[PDB]
């Protein structure tokens, strides 16, 4: 009050109410694991981009703007190719669930501002000011306290 | 054999299957017993859960007649589906160890009784539906297990203790004890 | 390294020199997995000379 | 049954707004149910493997 | 007369003759299973979708559109194409009650408003009022009393 | 017999309407045929290898 | 054994099957089946879904 200090004793004594504009700004400040040099990102299914996509064909988006009595409005040509794939893989064991665990998971990422396999700080703009979230550190009383008080407030 | 009571072997003897009770036991319980129809057993149904589990017990003879190739389906005569165990449950079924448990110390004249708020701070730091309770039976024998012997190397356990267990809900973790 | 296994470890042996609980289960099971490096065999050699202080009742199959 | 309402209702689709359609409740969301994965499945991984010293009396 | 005492009762004692608005409305509001979570569906063969689906080609529809000595009305290359899999899949011994059994279930969860893996309460228009019906609560003597009695007669 | 009635009647097809159309009766329908088989097939299978629950007296 | 007696053994002697009424049983209608009009059928048909087991018959020949 000094950024380790705030995750210790905030929790047990010191309240959000009571906090200076130049130590709100410095807890929603990156942590020293940022700028701390990190190579080797584990990879996963990204479930952001999606293999089964195509490109807009322009007599589709032709025909269906004409709107009426049409019975699909897609092509459906890479969407069951891929289906065939997963019928023919004979992979069960595992996908069963590891994607099951990560739908939910990189779903909560993304209302955090934190991409697929980011194990790192990303922004969230709340109000006028960014706070940096973490996969770990969430920060989620600080979420809680600045959209709450800081709707008709400003503290920079 | 569960046909009739005999088969031959190879001297061609009677083997008897009478008087022998017969239990077959699998699992066939993935994508149904899941979280999958069986959120929230916390209410467990009088009238309700009760019919959840009258079309999941009829799901699963849909699996019996297409994987067991179904004559099991007419030779065996009860088919037993177990319900999912309700946490209302392991509060005795838990404590029905700890009988078991002083039985390994009788010798020792231990007496060990835990609180019902001890069994919550097991139950919901040990147990889910859907591995079955085994993990907390290793939760008792190697965490809390391990210490009343570390309470018996150094010697703080008298051999006539009445031991306590208890949480007083600060995340704090005390064992009571009386002579 | 790997205090966390070391004291499982410990934990069987008090669980074993202390009458507890003993069923026809042996006492402490383990499967040791990690790198080809690291302290894998000589967790156990250290078990022999200091369970047993004999080096004598290690058993290499 | 607010759902329902604005439904049945003789209102023209332009006039419908996120002003005038009420919000779902806290249990109902997306934000709800993906965090209770997480005190699900996060709490569940360490159900493995119970931390040794970890709980002391 | 509360939504659990109906349940019993009024299979042996009470008639839905004598019941009020405030007393009908209730029984036809959803349990308190709906409000509860519930995540992990099972997944089943979708009869609502159609894997052998296609586009419209809009020169068939401008060929079929005029009408007169056309022999043959559709595509006929995806239907082809998913019967020759079939053919070639051997999967015989389950799927001879699976086309046979299966749709019985969802063809009369359609009658319902009840989708195809639904496991949950879906409502239904009876008159004016909405009904939520179930896969195990079919609520079915509700229904033929708001038809019945509720003809010309308003209760909400 | 009344729908080979129409069926040869000189009518044009624009005046054949769901009104001029008689309804099946009850027995010849999806609804029925439907509701029939989980008549049998949840109950054939609700009394296979299954007889503790609900046979008091 | 179903078209001669005369059956060698490891002794390699003769072993009559003379009156003895042989017996083969085997299911081969299982999960193919099912209905065929007749499982829901205790009338069962007494003119006419009789030809059907007849050629029901027929086919597991
Ligand atoms: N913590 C340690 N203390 C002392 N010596 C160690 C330590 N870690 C490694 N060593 C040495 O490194 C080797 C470790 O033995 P091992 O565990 O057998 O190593 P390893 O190369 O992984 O072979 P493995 O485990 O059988 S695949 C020995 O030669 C030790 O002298």
């Amino acid at each position: 009050a000094v950024k380790d200090i705030k995750k210790l004793i905030e929790e047990g004594i010191l309240d959000y109410e009571d906090l200076t504009e130049n130590e709100l700004r410095k807890l929603a400040k990156p942590d020293d694991n940022f700028y701390e040099l990190s190579p080797y990102a584990s990879d996963e299914k990204d479930l952001s981009l999606n293999e089964t996509s195509g490109l807009t064909n322009e007599q589709l988006k032709n025909f269906l703007g004409q709107n009426g009595t049409y019975h699909m409005s897609y092509d459906s040509k890479s969407i069951d190719y891929a289906k065939q794939k997963k019928s023919e893989k004979k992979e069960d064991q595992q996908e069963d669930d590891d994607g099951f665990y990560d739908a939910y998971k990189q779903i909560k990422n993304s209302y955090d501002g934190i991409p697929n396999n980011f194990n790192h700080e990303a922004p969230q703009l709340i109000g006028n000011n960014y706070v940096f979230t973490s996969i770990y550190d969430t920060k989620e009383n600080l979420i809680k306290f600045l959209k709450k008080n800081s709707e008709y407030d400003l503290y920079d | 054999i569960l046909g009739d009571g005999y088969i031959n072997d190879n001297h061609r003897r009677n083997i008897d299957f009478s008087n022998t009770i017969i239990i077959m036991t699998s699992n066939l319980g993935a994508e149904l017993f899941k979280k999958k129809l069986f959120f929230d057993a916390d209410n467990s149904g009088t009238p309700e859960y009760k019919r959840v589990m009258e079309d999941v017990r009829l799901s699963l003879i849909k699996k019996c007649k297409k994987v067991f190739k179904p004559e099991f389906v007419n030779r065996i005569d009860k088919i037993g589906v177990f319900e999912p165990l309700n946490k209302k449950n392991l509060h005795k079924i838990v404590a029905l160890r700890f009988k078991k448990l002083e039985k390994r110390l009788e010798e020792k004249n231990i007496q060990v009784s835990v609180s019902e708020k001890a069994i919550d701070y097991i139950i919901d730091q040990s147990y889910d539906p859907e591995l079955g309770a085994r993990p907390t039976l290793i939760f008792i024998e190697s965490v809390i297990m391990t210490k009343f012997a570390i309470m018996y190397l150094k010697k703080e356990l008298v051999d006539d203790m009445d031991v306590f267990v208890d949480y007083n809900s600060k995340a704090k973790n005390l064992v009571i004890n009386l002579s | 390294g790997n205090e966390d296994i070391i004291k499982s470890l410990s934990d069987a042996v008090v669980k074993a020199a202390t009458g507890m609980k003993d069923p026809e289960k042996p006492i402490g099971t383990f499967l040791f997995l990690g790198p080809t490096g690291v302290g894998k065999t000589e967790l156990a050699k250290t078990l022999a000379i200091e369970l047993f202080n004999s080096k004598d009742n290690l058993i290499r199959v | 049954e607010p759902y329902l309402k604005i439904g049945r209702s003789h209102t023209l689709y332009t006039h419908i707004t996120p002003d005038a359609v009420p919000q779902l409740p806290k249990e109902c969301t997306l934000k709800h149910l993906s965090s209770y994965m997480e005190e699900k499945l996060k709490s569940m991984e360490s159900k493995k493997n119970i931390e040794s010293g970890k709980y002391e009396f």
